[PDB]
């Protein structure tokens, strides 16, 4: 399966802050101006090379100079517009990467917010874009005026412009503080100054204002934006429906729209067999040759192979078969009903196929929609799945898949998975383990393995809450091999005569889990080694 | 010089280096003549000429499906003194792409004068060459004043491809079917759909003139639909309102043929917008029907392919059978 | 090695032939039932495997060296048309006539014959010797009971085919007070460790558990990798990787030689143009076209570039199972077993993590490499427990389940859609056609319908006869039978949810 | 009434009823005249007209690639005393598919003579209504007896699409390429392939005879891969090897198509395999180049479009521009 979108570009205005104090070191953290070059190389790499037509722009605040439309004198000064609306290229990377200096003077974000504002309205008149959003990278270290903010308020929701904000510091409440420092990984309120707290008191209400209390979401930190797709949050596009009517029997029918809720991202590109030298495809030849059984070398013409099946100890030739005799002719696209059964009968390790999908009722359907509601709740309350026959169009072979209830506070549709056929399965048999007399663990193993188990816990419950915390959600950390494979593609774009760097340290810090994690582990892992004898084996 | 009328079928055709291979031996043939005025000579012995006549017929005209000449030679010869019309040339084919011709070969041609005359209300033709034309003019052979005029006469009837049809829209007019444009105001095309995930109908109607302008005629349940008048501004339009079982298709991508062209007039210029026809009496309803009906029975023979792309990412293609007939109405 | 051998070993006594009910598959049905499905599985599945089937008990004999009571139907080859043909002139109350008219149907036997013609089948192959196994259908208990000396030849000769390296598993059927193992066999029978015990199947009575556990002992586990759980950089053991779940594709036609039918090779060349010859494998670069930028890499820089961890499994925690999503899935889970042949220990380290994941309900949260220069993969080992029918047959494998965990780039974006809520009396007319149309879900219930239809065309070509019959999709709703389940339900549902105008 | 030369040019047009909705306008823009028998506007006054004319004679006449209209527009009035003939000083085109006409429009017909007298070898044409005549021709205005005469005159360019062209395969004879399947053998064909993920060649040449057999000629490096003689039975194999010459995609799916439709073909059946046409001389090279270049110079805008489906999950569809030239190689 692919994804199919829209067809929407979006425009982007990345605000950066390159003022005094985005430049202060510390033993053992980055400064953030490092950090935010990070977190735009990231994006920028991003959009680069997987040929988006979304269009970003850059405005500098705190720089030496002022190249923007709305300095009349002695007004907006320190902010440079380094970059206008356009499609991104290396030339930008290459200015990220070694052109963008810090500077030696202070600006305030307001007036850095009111520049993006213009550049978006006065240079999205001739084009058309479904998404404007600007991303501030700032340390809200500097003094601000607060004249101006309703008027930027009404400004951005007069033309629909969404903000997202990326500080050195988190937002977390009662975070309760806490060997090397790492960056990237997962896992300081005392920290910040009173002007950093204004500045942040400041955005939240901002935020609040724009969106509301999920507003305090769209506030990350660098650290947690290298980790994460939330750069791309508010430019992502979902797929085209799938439109169909789930039919129980011959006389019910919801008229439904089905989306990718699961599907793998692979690289779009491949990589092309060129000559050494001439750097060419075409100096190259590839023709396969069909050297019968042996190096008898005797000329083949492409007619003289006829071709045939194979049916166990018997082939039955080409010339003997139909395209119309052997076509199983579909019925159509389909969503049908075969079923309903209970829960428990339908089992994980079954599911097959490489996409999951959402079925919500048919845009603009209020009938379909309390149709599809009471067939969801009347699931749910059952405890019950529907076992559906799933066919993508005429020509898809059709499947048989299971669909099962999914009820949200702000949604609620199916989801479907595929299930197995007959000819699918392998009926394997293996050893008990626990009914063995030569693999049966002792009371000291067992006990050690429950320390093991207890030491490596990766959830933690809620201070009287009954809630369980994940110390490690590995389902919002983005593939590595895509920010690799960029890194070393610019590397020898910018770099030809050098080797591909190392992999950067963030990456390894983001695949690995909590320090505490380790730190607890170690003792019960020292006594598991001393209680199990592992010898490899001498063959 | 091919002479073509308005219906595309030919009927004047004049040969200069065509026969000469063939004088000698209808000369030889014509010795045997002993004291006739207009001497026929069945041919059913010697058919070689006939084969002949045949093969130079099948090599030298165009879109040829039969000819079928018969087997009698007529030898005539004219004088200084005669004057003959017969003033009586009139004969309607029975059929759209068949005729007979008379094919007259000059054997003794004269020197000066007397040269054959074809009339028609739009130009007369004057020749004195190998000549054939159809049995629905009349003809003159001019008084010729020097030498002797000694011709000889076949009978010819040749079918042709089946590029003409007729339908009856009422008992006085009727309406020619055409299989390409050639100075004709309305295209009717019959359009079955490729499948794809998005399309709910298999199979469509529209009438289309030069504008652009597209009505709906039939949805695979009859012509019913053709009665609630559904106009689009183009074919995409049509697609967007009718193929498409969502709310909003036009909210999700835009349709349009990436090398202009038109699913009826092709790579031409649509004019300025105009009124389309609707029908509007039961003699209209008929004539929709027939013609529907006849455009479902040559769907599986002929059709073309039609390209529209949606610009999605990737960019979506819809596929279209498309078959087409051109035609005129009466004012 | 690579070619297993099975012979199918069917007893033609008298009691074969008796079915306790008028409306019921009499045992020698059953085991020509199961032995066609076994040809046909092995056929589908494309499994280049010996099969012979011998009957015993017969009045005619057609076994190589002269003895009684012996017949060979087919010897050891690959399965075929014309094989499953002749099978099928056996299915039925018709068949069993005809079989009747061609062999015997009572008779007296020596199991120590029968053996020893089955020991000279399995010496007539020359192709290859690997995974010799005889299984026995019968439903006679006592077969020399009156006769001590036929009794001990039969031990005698079942002993010495063990030690030669033939298996023999037993497929015994229904009989009237039930089948005792312990009175004949148990002196016959493989029996390796404890699974052949207390573990051994109970006697069949229909055809699908039959066929389960005939499929159950003939089909040796192929592990797709061999790789290494560590705990930390030290505690590491050896465990094997299994896809219990795979999908099925229709075969691709194969090119054949006009000379016969020869299976023909297809290699692979690359020629400079007009210089030709084979070119090095250090002459080539790779590239990638941006915009109007080339970017030129190595092979080996290609392969560096994916290249994060050493292949294996390693620990990363672990995490309650409430935290795993079924909506979440990605790709088909595989199974993770212990391996004791190349690290020694790893079965006792294995089954403690399993007791105790089990108890203490976590999913141990690991990183998979499968191969050399392959990035990494978040997976969830779930813990497995056995389950046995009330056949005795394992419906559920102890080990490990691993499950493949999405990244965020896997997850997509969903549209914006208001919540429209629905009334209790609507919910309560969905519960009650829900209940109208409740079945059983069964794993093995549904067949792929363009590959049954492939291969009985196949089969129907192969024989020389003209097009099959089509047969009824089983994966079609049966939308009258819904129907007149449902009756007027649907109507009122109707009524509560749909508009009349709309 | 529609008359054609020998090459296939269009070298007269008749005109019956074509010119009705300018006459009026015609004869309102020559009131604006003053003591002048023969005078020349070069204004066009209002273009209306001169789009009008466009279009009528982009719409009544065939295979119309291009047409330029001058702007000046002459107007011409002929007494019964004065008329004489005027030759046309050997006007000789440049480009073979491009000719020069002068068109008339009556704006008051004679009441007897006063006709448009044409010389040509084979015939002369006499006609009375309007006209549109090749500079080429040679013509006269006869006298007029009774009444009045008075004409307008435009000179209007058109360029054409050759449906038949010819290849000089040698000093003696050249063979007829035809864009009709009727009666020919052998059929080039050009196919482009528009952006896909999985497409990697664009452009394939193709000779394929009656028998579906097909040979490649040319993939973009030129005509030289002819000599490797990769002759195959099938489109779809042909795309399979060179288009989808990928590892991935060798043993991965088959192409075919929906309709039972070939590219040479639509619905022709495909007689048994006998012989396959490859070139054996030295001169068959130089007529591929030459078929290659002018069937790349006609594919901007003389092209169809074909269908083929590749068995994937889920199945694919591909889309082919094709341009299809059809002829039959002399033995």
């Amino acid at each position: 399966p692919h994804m199919v979108r829209s067809g929407n570009k979006a425009a982007v205005v990345l605000c950066m802050d390159v003022g005094f104090t985005m430049s202060n070191s510390i033993p053992g953290i980055e400064s953030p101006f490092e950090q935010a070059k990070k977190v735009i190389t990231m994006f920028v790499q991003r959009q680069v090379f997987a040929e988006n037509k979304d269009e970003i722009a850059l405005v500098l605040f705190g720089t030496d100079g002022t190249d923007n439309p709305l300095s009349g004198g002695d007004q907006y000064q320190n902010i440079t517009v380094h970059r206008h609306l356009m499609l991104p290229d290396f030339d930008l990377l290459e200015d990220i990467e070694s052109k963008i200096q810090p500077g030696s003077q202070q600006a305030d974000f307001l007036d850095a917010l009111i520049v993006s504002m213009d550049v978006i309205q006065h240079e999205t008149i001739g084009k058309k874009f479904e998404k404007r959003h600007i991303e501030i990278f700032t340390d809200l270290s500097s003094r601000f005026s607060k004249s101006q903010l309703d008027i930027i308020i009404h400004s951005l929701k007069k033309c629909d412009i969404s903000l997202q904000f990326f500080l050195p510091f988190s937002l977390g409440k009662e975070d309760g503080s806490g060997g090397p420092f790492r960056l990237g990984g997962h896992g300081p309120l005392k920290g910040i100054t009173e002007q950093q707290k204004e500045g942040l008191e400041i955005v939240k209400m901002v935020m609040i204002s724009l969106e509301g209390e999920d507003g305090l979401d769209e506030i990350y930190s660098f650290s947690e934006s290298l980790r994460k797709l939330c750069v791309f949050k508010k430019i992502e596009r979902h797929s085209i429906h799938w439109p169909c009517r789930l039919t129980i029997g011959s006389n019910l029918s919801i008229r439904i729209a089905a989306y990718k809720s699961i599907l793998q991202e692979r690289v779009k590109k491949t990589w092309t067999v060129v000559d050494a030298k001439t750097l060419k495809k075409e100096d190259i030849q590839k023709e396969t040759v069909y050297c019968l059984n042996d190096d008898d070398e005797t000329e083949v013409l492409k007619e003289d192979i006829i071709q045939g099946f194979r049916y166990g100890s018997d082939i039955v030739p080409f010339s003997k078969v139909d395209e119309e005799q052997m076509k199983y002719k579909s019925e159509g696209k389909c969503f049908s009903v075969l079923g309903f059964c209970k829960s428990s009968q339908v089992q994980r390790r079954f599911f097959m196929g490489n996409q999951v999908l959402k079925v919500f009722a048919a845009r603009d359907d209020e009938a379909a929609a309390v149709a599809l509601s009471s067939l969801i709740h009347a699931l749910d309350d059952l405890d019950m799945v529907a076992i559906v026959r799933y066919a993508y169009d005429k020509r898809a072979n059709p499947q048989v898949g299971v669909a099962f209830p999914h009820i949200k506070h702000n949604y609620e549709c199916l989801v479907y998975v595929q299930l197995p056929f007959m000819e699918d399965l392998r009926q394997y048999m293996f050893s008990s383990l626990k009914n063995s007399k030569k693999y049966a663990p002792t009371e000291a193993q067992l006990n050690a393995v429950d320390a093991l188990i207890d030491s490596m816990s990766l959830a933690k419950k809620d201070e009287k809450t009954d809630t369980l915390e994940d110390l490690f959600p590995t389902t919002k950390i983005p593939n590595p091999r895509f920010q690799r494979l960029f890194q070393c593609l610019l590397h020898r774009a910018l770099h030809p005569r050098e080797p591909l760097p190392p992999i950067q340290q963030h990456i390894w810090n983001m695949l690995n889990p909590p320090a505490e994690v380790t730190t607890k582990s170690q003792i019960p892992l020292s006594k598991i080694k001393t209680l199990f004898p592992l010898i490899e084996a001498k063959k | 010089m091919d002479i073509y009328d308005d219906k595309g079928l030919q009927t004047i055709k004049l040969f200069n280096n065509e026969f000469d291979c063939i004088r000698n031996d209808i000369r030889e043939l014509f010795k045997h003549v002993t004291d006739s005025d207009s001497i026929q000579l069945p041919m059913e012995d010697n058919s070689d000429i006939i084969e002949n006549i045949r093969k130079i017929l099948y090599r030298r005209l165009k879109n040829v499906e039969c000819v079928d000449i018969d087997s009698t030679i007529t030898f005539m010869k004219y004088d200084p003194n005669d004057d003959n019309k017969r003033t009586c040339s009139n004969w309607v084919p029975l059929t759209n792409n068949y005729m007979e011709y008379c094919l007259v070969i000059y054997l003794e041609t004269p020197i000066c004068g007397g040269k054959i005359k074809l009339y028609h209300p739009t130009g007369n033709i004057k020749s004195d060459k190998d000549i054939m034309f159809a049995k629905t003019l009349d003809f003159k052979s001019k008084k010729v004043l020097t030498g002797r005029k000694t011709i000889a006469v076949l009978d010819i009837s040749v079918s042709y491809n089946r590029s003409m049809t007729t339908i009856h829209y009422n008992d006085d007019v009727d309406i020619d079917i055409h299989t390409d444009k050639n100075g004709k105001e309305l295209c009717y095309c019959y359009i079955t759909i490729d499948d794809h995930y998005l399309v709910d109908v298999e199979t469509i109607g529209v009438i289309v003139n030069r504008s652009g302008k597209c009505l709906l005629v039939n949805n695979h349940l009859g012509i019913g639909i053709v009665k609630d008048k559904r106009i689009s501004d183009s074919f995409g339009d049509v697609c967007m309102d009718t193929i498409f079982d969502f709310s909003e298709a036009r909210e999700l991508f835009s349709l349009t043929n990436d090398d202009n062209r038109n699913i009826a007039w092709d790579t031409d210029k649509l004019d300025d917008d105009t009124d389309i026809w609707t029908p509007v009496t039961e003699d209209d309803y008929k004539f929709l029907s027939r013609l529907v009906l006849y455009a479902k029975s040559q769907s599986d023979t002929v059709f073309d392919y039609y390209v529209l792309t949606g610009d999605t990412e990737p960019p979506t293609v819809f596929i279209f059978k498309v078959t087409r007939f051109y035609f005129n109405m009466p004012k | 090695s690579g070619r297993d051998s099975l012979i199918f070993l069917v007893d033609a006594s008298k009691a074969m032939f008796e079915s306790q009910s008028e409306d019921e598959l009499t045992p020698f049905d059953m085991s020509i039932q199961c032995i066609q499905s076994v040809y046909i599985s092995k056929i589908i599945s494309s499994d280049r495997d010996l099969l012979a089937v011998v009957f015993y008990g017969t009045e005619k004999d057609k076994n190589s060296v002269n003895f009684k009571n012996i017949y060979v139907l087919q010897e050891l080859d690959n399965p075929g048309a014309k094989r499953i043909l002749e099978l099928d002139q056996f299915k039925g109350q018709q068949g069993q006539k005809r079989f009747q008219d061609m062999m015997g149907h009572g008779s007296d036997y020596s199991l120590s014959e029968v053996l020893w013609v089955c020991a000279n089948l399995f010496s007539d192959v020359q192709f290859k010797m690997s995974h010799k196994r005889i299984m026995l259908f019968t439903n006679e208990d006592n077969p020399h009971g009156n006769d001590s000396a036929k009794a001990s030849r039969a031990r005698t000769k079942a002993g010495d085919l063990r030690d030669t390296g033939i298996f023999l598993d037993l497929m015994h059927l229904k009989k009237p007070g039930g089948f005792d193992i312990s009175l004949f066999y148990r002196d016959i029978i493989s029996i390796a460790e404890d699974e052949d015990l207390r573990v051994h199947f109970e006697e069949s009575s229909k055809l699908e558990d039959l066929l389960r556990k005939v499929r159950a002992k003939e089909t040796r586990k192929r592990a797709l990798s061999r790789l290494k759980l560590k705990l930390n950089k030290d505690i590491v053991i050896s465990v094997g990787i299994y896809n219990l779940v795979q999908k099925a594709l229709k075969p691709p036609p194969i090119k054949l030689y006009r000379e016969t039918n020869e299976p023909v090779k297809t290699k692979t060349r690359t020629f400079n143009t007009s210089t030709g010859g084979l070119l090095l494998p250090s002459d080539t670069k790779r590239s990638q076209i941006y915009g109007s930028r080339q970017i030129i890499l190595e092979k080996e820089e290609t392969e560096e570039l994916k290249r994060f961890d050493d292949p294996g499994l390693m620990l990363m925690g672990f995490k309650p199972l409430v935290l795993l999503k079924k909506h979440h899935y990605l790709r088909p889970s595989l199974f993770v077993y212990p391996e004791e042949s190349l690290v020694i220990g790893s079965s006792t380290l294995f089954s403690a993590l399993l007791i105790k994941c089990l108890e203490k309900e976590v999913a141990a949260l690991c990183r998979y490499t499968p191969r050399r220069n392959i990035p990494p993969y978040f997976v969830a080992l779930v813990p497995q427990e056995e389950e046995l029918d009330d056949q005795k047959i394992q419906v559920t494998p102890p080990g490990f389940q691993l499950v493949f965990l999405p990244f965020a780039d896997d997850k997509r974006k969903m549209p914006f859609t208001e919540k429209i809520m629905a009334t209790p009396e609507q919910v309560g007319k969905m519960k009650a056609i829900v209940e109208k149309l409740r079945f059983t879900y069964r794993s093995d219930s549904f067949e792929n319908p363009v590959l049954q239809q492939h291969f009985r065309n196949l089969e129907a070509l192969a024989l020389d006869l003209m097009e099959p019959e089509q047969a009824v999709d089983l994966t079609l709703p049966k939308v009258e039978a819904m129907n007149k389940r449902l009756g007027s339900l649907v109507d009122e549902f109707k009524e509560l949810v749909y508009p009349p105008d709309y």
